[PDB]
């Protein structure tokens, strides 16, 4: 369990 | 008191619709998530996924991030996300955005948290 810390972008 | 994973949870987030509202769903939305406390964030993007979904994320495509780290992992398929972003008129504390609704593929930031 590696969890979602950023969101760099989408497609 | 705000560890990055729940930071991340808090800001893009949004299980609970499985697409954009309508018009102001940007507004609400950003006001909800206290994204416009201090100051008028300029963009936030919110995910329509179950948490899951988004965390396996983490263990899909491995990509380079916009910066150069190898900490990137890119969505298989798509996901319903809405795009908020601050209109040319927008001034603090009273932050205006445009709401854009769409189904892409997310590329996120994973750390062992």
């Amino acid at each position: 369990p590696y969890v979602p810390v950023h969101f760099n972008a989408s497609v | 008191k705000e560890t990055a994973a729940a930071k991340f949870e808090r800001q893009h987030m949004d299980s609970s619709t499985s697409a954009a509202s309508s018009s102001n769903y940007c507004n609400q939305m950003m006001k909800s998530r206290n994204l416009t406390k201090d100051r008028c964030k300029p963009v936030n993007t919110f995910v329509h996924e179950s948490l899951a979904d988004v965390q396996a994320v983490c263990s899909q495509k491995n990509v380079a991030c916009k910066n150069g780290q190898t900490n990137c992992y890119q969505s298989y398929s798509t996901m319903s996300i809405t795009d908020c972003r601050e209109t040319g008129s927008s001034k603090y504390p009273n932050c205006a955005y445009k709401t854009t609704q769409a189904n892409k593929h997310i590329i996120v930031a994973c750390e062992g948290n």
